[PDB]
This record gives C-alpha cells, structure tokens and sequence, in this order.
C-alpha cells in the first residue's frame, strides 16, 4: 500500500530492465529491485526434492 | 565520545548561572528553526536550569565576591567541598552552619560561626 | 597496498589519495577560555 | 615549502571534486555564477578565480606535513 | 596448560589481587621476559609492575636470573602458584606431626613467604596471646624449640641468602643480588638468646638478619606419599603391615631423597629394634609380615639382598604406578560404572586384547561391551596399536587392540582436576557477587550489633535488627553459606588428587 | 548479471581496473567497482572483531562496540566464506582521521 | 569465475551501456554522441541546489517521455523515491526542496566514460563530454580511433557513467581526452589526423 | 556541578560554511548532549568552552567539515556527600518521589533510615512528624540497548534537626 | 538407519550415576574453617595489593578521619634487584 496516502492501488510495471512496485496515484514506490538466480549457478546447483530432504 | 575527567575542576552554581545566561543570549540572538526542531530538548534544560537557578539565592553574586568569600574562608582551614556548599546555599542564619553543614564537631568552636555569617552576609 | 584497497572498498594511498585537504573556514585555534571563579 | 610550488593534477581533480560535492550541497558561491546550473563547471570558475577555500595538506612519507593554499600554488 | 593458566589466575585473583595476577598469568603465559618488555606488554604503570614483582617473590612464586649485559630476566613458576591451594593440608599435618605453635608457625611462613625466626616467633606470641588467658604470658623458648624441631624433620628450609658481598668483588654492584643457596646452612638455626612475652595487642638489631625460612613443600609431599601409601597398605592387609611400613618410611626420611627409584636397604633387625613398643609383635612374625609383603602381587616392597638377617626395600614408583592404577579405576567406576570398571582393568592387567577376547573374559554380553569401550576411547582413556598388514594402513586389512596408557590418562585426569577446581572456584565467586546485596545488607544490620557492644550498649537495639527485611532471606543466606562450604571441601578434596597424579607424573621424570 | 538478455550490465574487467589505477583515479574506482556495483553496509564490533547485524554483535552479546561500515558484498561473502573455514578475519576497526 | 579474480579484481557494474560506434567528425575530439534511447535509461543523481533548481523543475515538469528530465525523485528528509511516470508531476516540481536527489536523464555537458573491451594501454578508456543525438550509435571524432584501435567495422564500445561529482572530475580532469594527448610510453602523440584526413 | 573533558568529532555540513566554525562547533555540541547522561560521568547539561579545536579535515566520502575538539563540559555529579534542595514530585509508600527543582526527577530516597516514625499511607504523606533537603550516598549507572534512567542513586535523611519544616 | 531428531539434545544431559558424598569428620570441618580463615585474613594484609581508587572527587575535612591507613611493609632491597625501588 502507499505509505502516505494510504492507496493500495500498487502495479508491477516493467521499466528499462528493472522491476519495481509503485502506486498509480501518487507515484511513489514501496519496493525496488528483485534477486534472480543466474544461469551459471543454475547449472552448478543440484536440484533436491521433499521426497528425498525428508528421509 | 571518550572521557578524560569527571571530575576535572569543580565549579558553584554562579558559573553555571553565567554559562546559562550567556547560552539563553546567544540563541534569542541566533534563533535557528531547523537548529531548534533537531534538538529542542536544548532550550527547555536550560530555562529549566535557569529558573531553578534564579529560585535560588544565586542572584546578587560577582566574582569578585567569590574571589573574596574563598580568600577568607581559606583562613578557617575549611576543605573546598564545605565552601563550595556555603556558597552553593547562601546561610544568611546560624543553624544552617552550625546543625546543616556536615562534620560541625570540633569546627564550631562556638566563635567561628559569626565570621561565617559576616562574611556570607557580604 | 592497492589491492585490499580495491577489495575493502576504500580510497587506494596511490593516486590523489596520496594527500588530503583541508577546509579554510573561517575560526580562531585556541580559542579564549572562560575564566574559573572557583577554582 | 620544499615540495614543487605548482599544483599538480591529482590535486587539481581531488580539489574540484570536492568542491563540486560542496556545492551540489548547497555550499556558499564565491565567484557569483551568471546562469551555470552545472556544480563542475562552478568549481572551474572558482579555481580560475583562485578563491577556493581548500588548503592542501600535503603528507611526506616520513610523517611531515605541509599546508598549501590555493592562491600560493600555481595553476595551469 | 590452559586449565592451569586459568587455575592460577583464579587463585592468584583471589589471594593477592588484580594489578598483580595480570602480572602473574603474563609471566606463566610468556615465561622469563625483562621487566621492561613485561611493562609494555601488560599496558600499566611501572611502579604497579614493580610492585607486583615484588610481592610474587616476597611469597617465592617467582624467580629472577642474570644474562648477557647483566639483564635481569624475571620468571614464575606455575608449579608454585599450584602448590599454594595445598597450604589448609600443610597446615592440618604441621598442626597433627606438631602442637598448634608449629600450625602458627607454618601458617605465617606460608602467608609471609620469606620472614626471620625473631619475626615468625614474635608473630607466633602476639597471635596466640589472644587464644590463652587467665593473665599469664607465654615465652620464646617453646616456641624456638618447636621450630627448631619443625627444622630438623627439613619441614621449614632457610631461603636462599645472598653471598657476603664485601668478600664476593667489592666494588660496582650487579643489578640482581643473585641469590645462592648452601646445603650445609639448610637446615641450621643460628643462636637467638633474645626472650620476650608476647603482647595481647591492646594497641596502646636484628642477631638474625639475613635468614629467611620458607615452608619446605617438598617435606610435606613427601610425607603426604608415606601417609597415603601407609593408608593402602592398611586398606590391603592390615593395620599392622600399615605401622611396620610407617616405622620404614619414617627411618627412611632422612637417608633417601625425595626422587629414586627404592629406597636404602634397611634390615629387619634395626626396623624391629626402631618399632614403637606399643604393638607385642615378635621377630618371626615381623619376618612373616614382611615375606608376604614381598609376595604381594602389588611389589610395593622387595628383598634386594639377603645380609643381615631380613633384608628389604620399599618401591616408591611401584607404589606411586598402583595408586595411580586405583584412582583411575575408582574414577572410570564413578563415571562409567561398575561392569565399565571391569572392562577396564581387564584391558589394564592384558597388554593388548581383542573385542571378542574383551567379551569372553569380562563376561559381558554384546551391543553394550563395544558401547564401553567406545565410551572409554571418547574420554582417552585407551589407546589402539592399529597393527597394519599393509603400509595403507585400511580399516578393512588391519586389527585393532585397546591398550590403557596410564601416562597420558593420568595427565588429562589432572587436566580435568584443574579445570574442575577452576569452574569451581567461578562458581563460589558467581554465588558471591550475585548476592553482595544480602551480604552487605548483613554486614550492615550485624555491625548495628558490632558497633556499641560494651560501650553505650543499650537493649533497645535487640529487637529492630531482625525486623528488617533480611528475616525472610536468612534461609538464602544459609543456603550461600553450606553451598561456599561444599564447593571448598570439594575443592581440597580433589586437591589431593591432584597431589596423587602430579606425583605419579614426576616420579617417571628423569630431567636429562 | 552477465548476459544481456539477463538484463546483465559491462564488466570492468583486471585490464579496466588496470588502467584506472595507472590514471590514479581512486574515487572514480571506488565508485565504479565499489558504489555501483556491490556496496552494502555492514555491522562490526570493535571488541572482538567479528560481523553483526542491525547493529548488535552476538558473539559478545553486546551492542556498545558495534558500529556501521560501507564495504562491497564480494568483501563480505569473501569474509563468510573463510570464516566458515575456520580462519576468522578478524576485523580491527579504527576512527577515519 | 572464483571471489578473487570474478568478484574482487572485477566485477560488473550498473549504469553502463554497450552499443555499436560509427564515425562522425562534426564533432569536437573531447566529446561524443550518445543515443536517446540509451540517455533516457542511463541516470544521473543531481542534488538540488539555489542554482538548478529551475533547471531540475523543468527537467521533472517534462518527465520520463521527453529526453530533458528524471525518472526519479528522492527527498530529503524521507528515503522514499517516487516515479515521475504517476502522478501530477507539477506538484513534485512545485514541492522540490533544496537537498533532494533527482535522477535527471543524461544530457549535454556530462562527463561520461568511454572504453573498450580489449584494453592494452590507458588509453584505451577515456572520458569524454556527452551529447545526445536522435540516432542509435556512438559517435566521436576520428582522432581518437587511434588510442581507442578501433576501426568501425562492427566493434561494440563500452560507456561508463559515474554517479558521483568526485568521479566526474576525476574523468574530466585526469582522463580528460585533451589532457591525454600523448601516450606515457614514449611521449609519441597518438590523437591527431588519421586517414581521409591526411590524403 | 563539575567541568568535564571531552573530545568529539564533529561533522558541520557544507551548507552551514558561511557561519563561524567557533560557534556552529559550539551549536552542534550542545545539541549533541542537550538533556544526556554520559556512562560513568552524569547528566550534562551544557558546553562550557572549547579549549583546542585542531584542524577541520575534509573526507572523500559525505564531504562535510570533520574537526576533533577538544572541550570542558558542565556536568551534575554530586561527592556522595553534597547537599540538594529537591521539591516532593510525588511519594510512595516504600519511597518518596522528590524532583529536582526542573532538573531531573530521579531522586527516590528509600525510607529505612530516619528515627522510626516513617511511614507512607498513600495519601500523599511525606513524613510522619515528630524545599527539602538531600544527601546523596551512591551513584549508579547501566546500560539501555540489550536487543537488536542509567542515573538514580540513594539519598541519605540523617537527623538534620529541620527546624523549619519539621 | 538411524531416525531423525526434530530436537537438539538437552544443554544439560543426565547421567544415572551422580558425584559421591564429601567425606566428612573433624577434618574436613577444619578445612573449611581454616580456608575461610585464610580468605579472610589475606585480604587485610599489606600483600594483598588493591587496585588504586582513582577520579577522587573532592578532598573534605573529615579525609583525615576516614583516610585508609594500614602499615607497610619494607621488601628487603638486599634481597631484590635495584629495578623494583620506587
Ligand atoms: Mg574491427
Ligand atoms: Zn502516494
Ligand atoms: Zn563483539
């Protein structure tokens, strides 16, 4: 929600590569940035199920 | 933030009533708005200080008068914590000297005490 | 060395980090004292 | 007062960058700007008028000290 | 020697104070360093360091040598500052062997370190002046011949005296005395004809100057030994093999040292002939006693000859290698229990055994044998050989043996006495300044009562002193109070202990 | 990130901080290689030496010693890292004049 | 790829862009021509002052659409950054106090990076004056193609903005491009006339 | 009362260069310590001058004028024996509530000590009879953060007679 | 195959066997009446060196009648090198 005004009306836009939170009435953002995993560590990571992480 | 000494050099309630006075000048002089809404717990310690001060019998006092109450009293071997008191109080009577003042044994002498009050009373 | 200072992310000695500056602003060193009644 | 009596250019770019970091925060203007909206160049003007009020505190590496105004050293 | 580190700051923290402890730990830890390189490292004043150096070889905790270019190099010693936790022992056995004018005696040589026979006597007369009464005054007589007795049975030893230094290069004076000392004036007391009373401090030139006593540690360890032997002798056999082995021992004060592996051959005539007369014990039963002693399948004595008569020798590292043997059994039985006490001494008597040998000759069923011995090899208390048929050394091609090094588990036993003692001497102090409030609340509400107890003593002030808020507390008081008292029993119980295994440890100790 | 299609941004690369310390720029290379790319803030205590966090140092248990400090992410996870090595950089922190 | 050489010794860095270069030699040796689209992206954060503070409330009053403006506007007093793409962007103009942070887009007169992947010498990266021009490629005067060994055939360009006033001086006055005239090597000159000029 | 040594780092903005450092040093630090109890030492109320005032550095980083002043602060830390005149902010029933005249309510003398005639009901009674005077006896401080005040002390009541209240 | 554990063992594990009872007698009384004999009596002693109280605050008249005053003791400088004379 917006901190100031109180408006919940919060959009996910795509801006020039970068993904943030921002209010349509006031402009104002509540979050910036998000954390992604790369492809080169995507490949090293051994993927781990619940099948076998709970004996 | 680190201290050398707390206890460096004593001082009696005139200084600090100066150091007030000249603190509360220098800020009607120099009213700042931003200066005062960052801190404003700063003027109300020190018209707090000040009027507690000024209810005190602090007022009247140069440093001349000081400087000549500490040289007769250096006459009566009396320790710097009972004339920094004397002068902090002001006993313009006898029972405050004789029953308020602490270690009044073998200092009375019955014939001290009217030095005291003359020379406070001046 | 300026490779921990690369690494630890401060202003490497080499370069203009060599010296530093000083602010003329304008003051009085040493300035009066106010004097002790008491004491 | 051993050291080159010119100013060189580390400390010509240390001295503009921190008066353009000055000035980008709200520092007094000296030299009375005519519509120079840019802090880098207002640092330019400054250091041409030579009324910069940094001093360089040059350090020798045995631990000595030295202090150089702006007006004392040499420009180029 | 972290454990021991942390003992002697502890103790030297509690016994001397804070400036000086620092001072203490730093010379363990760093060893003989200059006392300018001691003053820089410790970050303080000089004359606080001086001070400290000062009072640590008052007491004889350290010591101070010459090297090249004439510095000074100041060393402790942690086996000292260990061996001052001992001192309520000392006292209790000088005050068994001797009346209580030799406790006095041995009390202010400990807590004086180095002192005069005048200044020991003197003290000795002012602090029983006040045990007496009835008006009469006690003389410096008895109290000469009691230390003169304490000197001759080498209990007290004169301290090291500087040489005449008119007669050693008279001339520019070293920077250290250096401190000698010599085996004919060990033991010796010159004459002091000087007689007094000693004072009942109301509180209203030297002929012996020079000569220092100290408490001759080494006497009381040795006579710790003899009455622990004589105690397992007596728990053994008998009460009787316990005195004919206390008369040995005691003939053989004086010409054994304290380190060699037996001790001189002594007779069976001239032991029979020193033996108190109290027991109506005949020639031939003696012989017996000490023919089966010599059959004992513990070796604590041997023949070693056959002339004059019964010849015999006593095993002082035999002995010392059986106490050591019981008290780590004792200890693997009270930790482990009994069928793990078992276990233990049966891989203790065979030099090497195999788990299922374990099983067949402790007679203990599986899945709880291996769980023993693993448990003992956790603590290190065994030791595998791990005899390999190939230099790999694989677990799969290879056997293993327990083995008991009794060297190694009696140092991580008085490892863990001392950190023990430690831990508990922190937790005596924790329950004391965690409770400083009630104590000074006491101290205050029973000095109301110290105060004006002849003078101006009046009834009035009987009845508010337990009016006060610390009635309800008394029972956390008396709880502090047992609980500082089991903590401290505690601790001069495994003081002797540690006495045990530090001289099992030395006895193998050749210094070559 | 590294590829473009990732968003990814240019790397200054060993020859690129090479030339940057040869033209004796030392704020330009801290903003580039430090600001701008990794910068976090961290929590040091002054006592023992180690990392905290919202300012408070659980390993003395204590908040007096612990103070803020600018530093790259790489640092950290770099100090991380040897820390669960068991070798500890200790951290001796000290005032800026 | 490890701490040391991929994440210590070099690392990536945000407000950079990489494009194709082309010639243009209408243009001083000292400057270079940057894309729209690229100077809409790449901000720069400007503190108001008493002397731009109308050149700020223009830039804000235009927006992110127009190439003079920001796209985001920080206070001074609160941490919060607001989007100049919502809201009456007037009001944010009319409420702008001295101290705040507004990430203006980049224009003409910014000293801005300029470097090569391969990089042999110093010269190799040098920084220039920024200027914005309707194409999509960098544009710079010949003279430098030297220094930069670069010779239009398709090569991709790195271009560095700083973020900070000391790291913008810094470039302008050590990296300068008329300050580097000559190479440290041997003193030879290595900007000057080059072919089609010389002829 | 007493004079205190300090030496702080001060940081004046940019913005303020146009002012005189003697005294927006002076400004800062009685803002800085305005109403604050310093561990171990007391409550200071003010600066009371400014003895060395070295150098003002400039660092690489915010940019703002950097001095280490060396200065004499006043400071309220009676000897354990100093005589106060407090006025009765309130009373309970295991202690009274005296105040500092404006300067700090921090004063709780326990009533365990004066001739046994003490006792408060809640009714707001000071003293059970037969501008008020205060023996300090012992200072104390501690600690406030202990998750991701400080200064009370006892006060002595001997027999000081009061002839005029009591 | 071992099961596993949703909690840490306990910071305090039990044991079935517990510590002996201290010997008691006429012996171990005197130990610790002799030990707390010594702690108290070590203190008071010129030996026992406590740290200097230091930022005295003022100096009154009764100093004189409160001044901690206990004797001294002369290290013998016979016996101890010249380094340690203040
Ligand atoms: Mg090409
Ligand atoms: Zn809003
Ligand atoms: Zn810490």
């Amino acid at each position: 929600r917006c901190p100031d005004c109180g408006s919940t009306e919060l959009v996910e836009d795509s801006h020039y590569s970068q993904s943030q939170l921002v209010c349509s009435d006031c402009g104002c953002v509540v979050t910036e940035g998000v954390l992604t995993t790369t492809f080169s560590d995507e490949g090293n990571l051994r993927e781990v199920t619940y099948s076998r992480s709970t004996g | 933030m680190e201290v050398k000494d707390a206890n460096s050099a004593l001082l009696s309630n005139y200084e600090v009533f100066q150091l007030l006075t000249d603190l509360k000048e220098q800020r009607k002089e120099s009213g700042k708005n931003k200066h005062s809404s960052g801190q404003q717990n700063l003027n109300t310690i020190t018209y707090e200080t000040l009027k507690y001060i000024s209810k005190t019998p602090c007022r009247h006092q140069s440093p001349e008068i000081v400087r000549e109450f500490l040289t007769a009293l250096k006459s009566h071997k009396l320790t710097k914590a009972e004339k920094l008191q004397l002068l902090n109080h002001r006993p313009v009577t006898a029972v405050e000297i004789q029953l308020m003042v602490e270690e009044s044994e073998e200092r009375l002498t019955e014939e001290q005490i009217e030095a005291l009050l003359h020379t406070v009373t001046s | 060395g300026v490779s921990e200072c690369i690494i630890m992310g401060i202003p490497m000695n080499i370069g203009t980090g060599l010296f530093k500056l000083l602010h003329k602003a304008d003051r009085d060193p040493n300035p009066p004292k106010r004097p002790l009644i008491f004491d | 007062r051993i050291t080159t009596p010119y100013m060189t250019k580390y400390e010509r770019a240390r001295v503009l960058g921190t008066r353009a970091l000055q000035i980008a925060m709200c520092a007094p203007v000296m030299v009375e700007l005519e519509g120079e909206t840019d802090p880098l160049l207002i640092a330019m003007k400054e250091l041409k008028a030579r009324k910069i009020p940094i001093i360089i505190r040059r350090y020798l590496p045995d631990g000595s000290y030295e202090d150089w105004g702006v007006d004392e050293l040499i420009i180029t | 020697t972290q454990a021991e580190i942390k003992l002697c700051s502890l103790l030297l923290q509690e016994h001397f104070g804070e400036i000086v402890e620092k001072i203490g730990v730093h010379l363990i830890r760093t060893g003989s360093q200059p006392l300018r390189v001691i003053a820089h490292d410790t970050g303080t004043s000089l004359d606080q360091v001086k001070k400290a150096l000062c009072v640590l070889v008052q007491h004889n905790l350290v010591s101070y040598q010459v090297h090249k270019r004439g510095v000074v190099e100041y060393e402790a010693q942690c086996s000292r500052v260990l061996r001052m936790l001992r001192y309520p022992r000392y006292i209790y056995t000088t005050k068994t062997l001797y009346s209580d004018t030799g406790e006095l005696i041995v009390e202010e040589l400990l807590l004086n370190g180095k002192l005069t026979m005048s200044a020991v006597v003197k003290k000795v007369a002012d602090r029983l002046t006040e045990t007496m009464e009835d008006g009469k005054t006690m003389d410096y007589a008895e109290v000469s011949n009691t230390f003169v007795r304490l000197a001759d049975t080498h209990f007290v030893q004169r301290c090291p005296s500087v040489p005449t230094t008119e007669n050693s290069d008279p001339g520019p004076p070293p920077p250290a005395p250096t401190l000698v000392i010599n085996e004919k004036d060990m033991y010796l007391v010159p004459k002091l004809s000087l007689i007094g009373k000693g004072k009942r401090r109301r509180s209203s030139p030297i002929p012996d100057d020079g000569i220092y006593w100290q408490a001759n540690l080494d006497r009381f360890h040795q006579h710790f030994r003899d009455q622990a032997i004589v105690s397992a002798v007596a728990n053994r056999m008998d009460q009787t093999s316990s005195e004919i082995v206390r008369t040995m021992l005691r003939m053989s004060e004086i010409t054994t040292s304290s380190s060699a592996p037996f001790t001189q051959p002594l007779s069976s005539n001239e032991i029979f002939r020193s033996l108190p007369v109290g027991y109506n014990i005949s020639k031939q039963v003696l012989d017996q006693y000490l023919t089966l002693l010599a059959d004992d399948p513990l070796e604590f004595v041997g023949k070693s000859g056959d002339s004059g008569g019964g010849m015999y020798v006593i095993n002082l590292h035999k002995a010392l290698a059986s106490l050591a043997t019981a008290t780590l059994e004792s200890v693997v039985q009270e930790r482990f229990g009994s069928r793990c006490a078992r276990i233990f001494r049966l891989v203790l008597q065979k030099k090497h055994i195999e788990q299922k040998q374990v099983e067949d000759f402790a007679m203990i069923p599986a899945k709880e044998a291996k769980d023993m011995l693993y448990k003992m090899l956790s603590e290190n208390f065994m030791s595998l050989q791990e005899i390999p048929k190939t230099p790999d050394h694989a677990p799969s091609r290879t056997f293993y043996l327990y083995t008991v090094n009794i060297l190694s588990a009696a140092r991580m036993l008085l490892h863990r006495c001392y950190k023990s003692i430690a831990n508990l001497i922190e937790r005596r102090q924790f329950e004391t300044k965690e409770n400083k409030r009630l104590l000074e609340k006491s101290q205050r509400v029973e000095a109301i009562i110290a105060s004006m107890q002849a003078t101006g003593a009046e009834e009035a002030q009987l009845q508010e002193i337990e009016e006060m808020i610390t009635a309800p507390e008394r029972q956390q008081l008396e709880t502090l109070k047992r609980n500082v008292n089991k903590l401290d029993a505690s601790e001069i119980q495994v003081d002797e202990t540690i006495f045990l295994l530090e001289s099992y440890i030395e006895c193998t100790m050749k210094r070559q | 990130t590294e590829g473009r299609s990732r968003d990814g941004g240019l790397r200054l690369g060993e020859m690129e901080r090479d030339c940057l310390i040869g033209y004796g720029a030392s704020m330009l290379l801290l903003e580039r290689l430090m600001i701008s790319s990794d910068a976090f803030e961290v929590d040091v205590c002054g006592q023992c030496g180690l990392l905290g966090y919202s300012g408070w140092c659980h390993y003395c248990k204590s908040s007096c010693h612990v103070s803020s400090l600018r530093i790259p992410y790489a640092c950290k996870l770099l100090f991380q890292e040897l820390q669960s090595m068991n070798i500890i950089p200790r951290l001796k922190l000290s005032k800026y004049n | 790829q490890g701490r040391f050489r991929g994440n210590l010794s070099g690392k990536r860095v945000d407000f950079s862009g990489r494009t194709v270069i082309s010639p243009d030699p209408n243009l001083r040796i000292d400057e270079v021509a940057v894309p729209v689209h690229v100077a809409k992206i790449l901000t720069f954060p400007e503190k108001v002052n008493k002397a731009n503070i109308n050149f700020l409330r223009k830039l804000v009053q235009n927006g992110p659409e127009v190439h003079p403006g920001a796209n985001f506007i920080q206070q001074r007093h609160t941490q919060m950054k607001r989007f100049l793409k919502y809201g009456n962007r007037e009001k944010m103009a009319q409420e702008l106090k001295y101290g705040d942070i507004v990430e203006r887009h980049l224009i003409d007169g910014d000293v801005v990076l300029f470097n090569r992947q391969p990089s042999l010498h110093k010269l190799s990266i040098m920084a220039h004056l920024a200027r914005v021009k309707p194409h999509r490629t960098f544009r710079f005067n010949e003279c430098v193609c030297t220094p930069y060994n670069a010779d239009f055939d398709g090569d991709e360009m790195n271009l560095h903005l700083p973020q900070t006033e000391e790291a913008k001086a810094e470039a302008l006055v050590l990296m300068g491009t008329k300050a580097n005239l000559v190479t440290p090597r041997n003193g030879e000159p290595l900007i000057a006339a080059i072919q089609d000029f010389l002829t | 009362f007493v004079l205190v040594e300090m030496v702080d780092t001060v940081r004046i903005p940019p913005w303020q260069f146009e002012r005189k450092l003697n005294d927006s040093i002076a400004e800062e630090l009685n803002k800085k310590l305005a109403n604050k109890v310093v561990y171990n030492v007391g409550l200071c109320i003010c600066l009371f001058d400014i003895t060395k005032l070295e150098d003002a550095y400039v660092f690489p980083g915010d940019g703002a004028s950097h001095t280490k002043v060396h200065f004499r602060c006043v400071v309220f830390h009676p000897f354990l024996d100093e005589i106060l005149i407090g006025k009765i902010k309130g009373c309970s029933p295991e202690g009274v509530h005296v105040s500092l005249g404006f300067f700090d309510d921090i004063l709780i003398p326990p009533e365990s000590l004066q001739q046994p005639a003490k006792f408060d009901e809640a009714e707001q009674v000071w003293v059970w009879e037969y501008g008020e005077e205060i023996r300090f006896r012992v200072v104390d401080e501690s600690f406030v953060d202990t998750s991701p005040y400080t200064l009370v002390g006892s006060i002595s009541e001997p027999g000081l007679g009061l002839l005029s209240w009591w | 195959l071992p099961d596993v554990v949703l909690k840490p063992p306990p910071l305090f594990p039990d044991t079935d066997y517990k510590p002996v009872p201290l010997k008691t007698g006429e012996g171990e009384e005197y130990m610790l009446a002799l030990k707390q004999e010594l702690r108290e009596t070590m203190k008071r002693m010129p030996y026992f060196i406590e740290t200097p109280e230091e930022r005295q605050d003022i100096e009154r008249y009764s100093k004189r009648y409160m001044k901690v005053y206990k004797e001294e003791w002369i290290p013998d400088w016979r016996r101890l090198p010249r380094e340690m004379m203040p």
